RNA sequence: GUGGCCUAUCGAUCCUUUAGUCCCUCGGAAUUUGAGGCUAGAGGUGCCAGAAAAGUUACCACAGGGAUAACUGGCUUGUGG
RNA sequence: CCCUGAAAAUGGAUGGCGCUCAAGCGUGUUACCUAUACUCUACCGUCAGGGUUGAUAUGAUGCCCUGACGAGUAGGCAGGC
RNA sequence: AAAUAUGUAAGAAGUCCUUGUUACUUAAUUGAACGUGGACAUUUGAAUGAAGAGCUUUUAGUGGGCCAUUUUUGGUAAGCAGAACUGGCGAUGCGGGAUGAACCGAACGUAGAGUUAAGGUGCCGGAAUACACGCUCAUCAGACACCACAAAAGGUGUUAGU
RNA sequence: GAAUACUGCCAGCUGGGACUGAGGACUGCGACGUAAGUCAAGGAUGCUGGCAUAAUGGUUAUAUGCCGCCCGUCUUGAAACACGGACCAAGGAGUCUAACGUCUAUGCGAGUGUUUGGGUGUAAAACCCAUACGCGUAAUGAAAGUGAACGUAGGUUGGGGCCUCGCAAGAGGUGCACAAUCGACCGAUCCUGAUGUCUUCGGAUGGAUUUGAGUAAGAGCAUAGCUGUUGGGACCCGAAAGA
């Protein structure tokens, strides 16, 4: 009889989507990401800085 | 606003209810209306529109229609069912032994079923006998043998008849339809 | 589809949506088009019931269909109504909406900032 | 007949009611009113006066008694939202609250036949007064200008922002 | 019933149904039948083809008695015998004692030739026969006598 | 076409089953690498005006 | 090869007349003249889908028209200044 | 940009008052205002799709569920006073 | 020799393989047309949409139009006359252009809340006498498209530039 | 080597404001719970106060803020410096009829129509009825004339429904109406011309880029209704004229 939206009423986010549940258990929306040490090519660099 | 690519608030184009007022045509409605609706049969939405139908929509059915639609091999045993009035026909000199579930029988078409050996049957016994319309037949009259037909479409060289109230000659039998008299149509 | 696009520019601002725009439209603005009917899916039953023939049975199965375009993107949008959103609230950020907004308006392709503006309108 | 008849009548038989998915969970107070804040009445006949807050019964009003003695206000209730919950404080840990509650701030029933045309406190009210002052006025008189500051009203002046003072 | 008419309902409507331009008139385009050959041209030359002119010679006193001559078909030639005896005849298809059937007195003039009447002989009285009507009477083992 | 879809269908009856028989539009490119290998971008802005007449 | 190298160079009903079929009718029954029919052309409507048609009204009449002229006004400004 | 070029007849028109690092002109960024437009909810009506008979507590032209839609002259039809 | 506009096709009424009819056709057991039988799958042969798709009868009013962008004819020109495509007004309210049939936005059941369009925010008048960079001082300044006007020419006024 | 800005994400948390509370037993999907149950999960409940009447509200007059041009008509365009309208009451304009078209309802249906007339009557009613006649059941041709099955009343393509097998998907069979097409038959036109013979008659077979408002297991007749048509005063009013 009434939409009851989701992204609210986590009742109504719940019943859709029964992985909302593990998503923020695990909190999954802050997903601290792996450093990774490359480094741009001399080329790339030189041709940004060039008029 | 909208950008309405149909009409709004279009009605079917179809009949929902029998024109007429006869309380028992609307009998058989609601009871074929019931059948239509609690069956997955579509031999019961096909009679139960048919019951909707105008006279010049159930078009007579003669017997000797009934009897050429015995012929089919497979059709002899089953049942006939017409939802409109079965005519007699002294063209036909032998009826097979068959039952047939019609509207209207003239007294001509009744006695000459039931002297062939068969009986003569209303639309509420046949769904008794037959909830599903098992082994039945729908047969249907020649809509298009009305002589109001003949003027439809009326136009140059189409072929149809002029609506006159005199024939003969004298009546639209020259100029215009003779190359002796101008041109021809 | 690009000729399409092309041929009504003036009369659409149109882009491409992230994952976090689609899932959000579908949830809450997200109607079924059922026996010529606009259903709200509200429920997972409802999606499987029209689209699981389609291997699709969630309303996250419908997004996934949308967000990569796989074999059943067609059978999946259509099925979808088409989403009526709303005026948005901050504006339109510019004075005039009817120039390209290469030119300082609003229609026209905008590339990436349509999820700026789609999720302010619904 | 002068009008004929409707066919058929309405059901006069008065359906129950759907089953009601509402809770009475308990009141979410806000953060500043913690028992011994000095409220200041926003409302009411005792407006504008400064009260020393004690209790919060169970009918979510608060329990409150800006001491009799200082200012002429009783132990009454008063609604949250009609009050000022001030930065100046008082410890409570003196006074004895369990007793007071809604049953024993209820009125009367009231005769319906009982009006009068043209026009007393009770014992147990007034010592219960007595006995919640000692302790209050006991501690209040330990920090220099607290019962001036209770026996004084509250105004707003010519030039009084109040969306941007402090209480 | 007028209470039915579309009048009752264009009461209070200032042009009755009839356009505010048009401005329902006496008789705009003529009265009758007139201008079937200018201005009501192509009406008469798409639905009344032949309207104009002259076809055929003329024939002065013609009495339709003279032309009486109302057609049956072997199809409906044995409806002539009534039904009870319709049966008994129809068995026993016999030759030395088939049934006479006089379409004067029946009032027709002429028999024609429809066909497939039953395989039974008929004695057929009639002021005219066509060919190939008779020869199915001959053929069901009947004969045709013509009479006056 | 319809002479090789034929031939198609039938050799993907033998091996390759569902051979995409149906045509299709012209898709969105995909990605790719480009190299700078002996191909430094360079270029400059806008020429200024000139008559020429 | 079913007229002019292609794109224009033309004509209904009624009536008259000619050619053809040797054909149908003249209705009480026949013969012969005569007439009427059926098929195909011509005789013509150039206002060319085709009435048979001279003026005048300053003595005038009617139905209307700002669908439309003779003032002003409005747009324009060739012409005038 | 401003000025000269720059003359019409009642007294008058950036809409008015007024405005001069503008309340003018060019450009840019934000905030804010409000349509019978867009979104959500309710109600009215129309249309479409449906449910409802081991008697639907005997009205199935009834009751109910779901969705969409609503401008209007000439005009057409239907339901009503 | 464009652009725009326009014809056709994208299959089951199809494709392929055998072989029957004919008075047509072939030098012919050659073809043509129509068929018998057999084979082809589920992406049945591009995309998007499909509000149901088709068919028939019968009858009203209309048959004075006009405006706008773009193409365009006559005319010096016209709120002039005549055409083309589309959209409008006529038939239409609502917000803006003060004012207006056509312009901008948006099309309309009865209400509530929210957000906007076009247009605006000194006061009239709801909304910043907001912010930022510059230009102008007119003894006839200027101040929003349709639109209710101004030109050639000239100025050590002032600013920027070659 | 860090931070910050900018842009983006969270199925991160949280405060204040406003509008709304539609339904009326249960059913559903869920969540939290070992389970028992509880819950913000298919639409508001709980607690409290004042009044119980002109208090809210309706009506009406007035005031205030904003808006509002005179209706009807002709017209591309009306508030128009276009026309009618000083005011009020009563009257005032698509009717009936003959014939007909489409559609709808009804009765009977290869038939249909009693009411010209007759019988009868409680007397312009109701009831009953013969023979005729009208329309239909046959068309075509100018006419004399002729006059509708080679065939399961044909073949093909679709075709609802029904039947058989199938859990089904589907595959077969029969396929009314209807639609397209090729055939067959009847009449007219053109042609060919058998036996025979009042030797000029008869017209058998066999055909065709011909033609019909035809046949091919009838649908009509009658009554009634809206709408439309023609003639009538003809939706109402109005000429200058003519006899
Ligand atoms: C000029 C002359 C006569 C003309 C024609 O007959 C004149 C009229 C006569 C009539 O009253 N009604 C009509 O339809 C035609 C015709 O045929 C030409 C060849 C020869």
């Amino acid at each position: 009889v009434l939409k009851k939206n989701p992204l609210k009423n986590k009742q109504v986010l719940l019943r859709l989507n029964p992985y909302a549940k593990v998503f923020a258990a695990e909190k999954l929306g802050s997903k601290k990401a792996e450093k990774t040490g490359t480094k741009p090519a001399a080329v790339f660099t030189e041709t940004l800085k060039h008029d | 606003g909208i950008d309405h690519t149909s009409k709004q608030h279009k009605r079917s184009g179809h009949r929902t209810a029998p024109k007429s007022d006869n309380v028992y045509l609307k009998l058989l409605v609601k009871l074929y209306t019931f059948l239509a609706r609690r069956t997955d049969a579509p031999f019961n939405k096909v009679v139960l529109k048919a019951l909707f139908l105008s006279k010049i929509n159930r078009p007579p059915v003669s017997v000797s229609r009934i009897a050429r639609a015995l012929k089919q091999e497979g059709a002899a045993n089953k049942t006939v069912v017409v939802v409109g009035t079965v005519t007699d026909d002294a063209r036909i000199f032998e009826f097979p032994k068959t039952t047939v579930a019609a509207l209207r029988f003239t007294a001509g078409a009744r006695a000459k079923i039931v002297k062939a050996g068969g009986e003569c049957i209303t639309l509420d016994q046949l769904a008794v006998r037959a909830p599903k319309g098992q082994n039945t037949l729908i047969l249907r009259g020649p809509r298009n043998s009305r002589e109001a037909v003949r003027h439809f479409g009326m136009g140059p060289h189409k072929g149809k008849a002029p609506r006159i109230l005199s024939t003969g000659r004298k009546f639209e039998r020259a100029r215009g339809r003779r190359r002796s008299k101008g041109f021809k149509v | 589809t690009l000729e399409l696009l092309k041929l009504i520019e003036p009369y659409v601002a149109y882009g491409y949506p992230s994952y976090s725009t689609i899932r959000q439209l579908v949830y809450k603005r997200g109607f079924g088009k059922i026996n010529k009917q606009r259903v709200p899916l509200s429920d997972n039953a409802i999606i499987e019931a029209n689209l699981g023939k389609y291997g699709i049975l969630s309303i996250d199965d419908l997004i996934h269909e949308i967000i990569t375009v796989g074999p059943h993107f067609k059978q999946a949008n259509n099925f979808l109504w088409p989403f009526k959103l709303s005026n948005p609230s901050g504006g339109w950020g510019v004075p005039r909406k009817f120039k390209h907004f290469i030119q300082g308006g609003s229609f026209g392709n905008r590339e990436e900032f349509i999820n700026k503006l789609v999720k302010s309108m619904n | 007949s002068a009008q004929k008849a409707p066919k058929w009548y309405p059901s006069e038989d008065v359906a129950a009611l759907k089953k009601t998915r509402k809770a009475a969970r308990p009141q979410k107070l806000r953060a500043s009113l913690v028992p011994g804040t000095v409220l200041i009445l926003l409302a009411g006949r005792f407006r504008g006066k400064r009260v020393v807050y004690l209790k919060h019964l169970e009918d979510n009003t608060l329990l409150i008694s800006g001491p009799f003695k200082v200012n002429g206000v009783p132990l009454r209730r008063v609604n949250a939202r009609y009050v000022i919950a001030t930065s100046t404080k008082v410890s409570v840990e003196g006074v004895n609250v369990e007793k007071f509650n809604v049953e024993y701030f209820a009125k009367e029933k009231l005769t319906k036949k009982e009006k009068k045309e043209a026009k007393e406190i009770k014992a147990e009210r007034v010592e219960d007064q007595k006995v919640v002052d000692k302790a209050l006025i006991a501690e209040i008189k330990k920090t220099p200008l607290l019962k001036q500051y209770l026996s004084a009203s509250f105004s707003l002046k010519n030039g009084d922002k109040p969306h941007m003072l402090k209480f | 019933p007028s209470r039915f008419t579309k009048t009752r309902k264009h009461r209070g409507h200032v042009s009755a149904g009839k356009g505010r331009i048009g401005k329902h008139r006496k008789h705009p385009g003529g009265r009758g039948m007139a201008g079937g050959q200018h201005h009501h041209r192509i009406n008469m030359d798409k639905y009344h083809p032949g309207y104009f002119g002259k076809v055929g010679m003329r024939y002065f006193h013609k009495q339709q008695a003279h032309f009486w001559k109302p057609v049956l078909n072997l199809d409906k030639l044995w409806t002539l015998i009534p039904e009870d005896k319709r049966d008994q005849y129809l068995k026993s298809a016999s030759k030395e004692t088939a049934p006479v059937i006089d379409t004067l007195a029946a009032g027709y003039g002429k028999i024609l030739g429809k066909g497939r009447i039953p395989n039974v002989p008929v004695i057929v009285k009639a002021r005219f026969v066509s060919k190939l009507a008779e020869e199915k009477i001959r053929a069901a083992g009947g004969v045709v006598e013509l009479i006056a | 076409r319809v002479k090789a879809n034929a031939a198609k269908r039938a050799e993907a009856k033998a091996q390759g089953v569902a051979v995409q028989l149906k045509r299709q539009p012209a898709q969105p490119r995909e990605s790719r690498i480009v190299s700078t290998e002996g191909n430094v971008p360079q270029t400059l802005a806008p020429v200024p005006y000139e008559t020429f007449i």
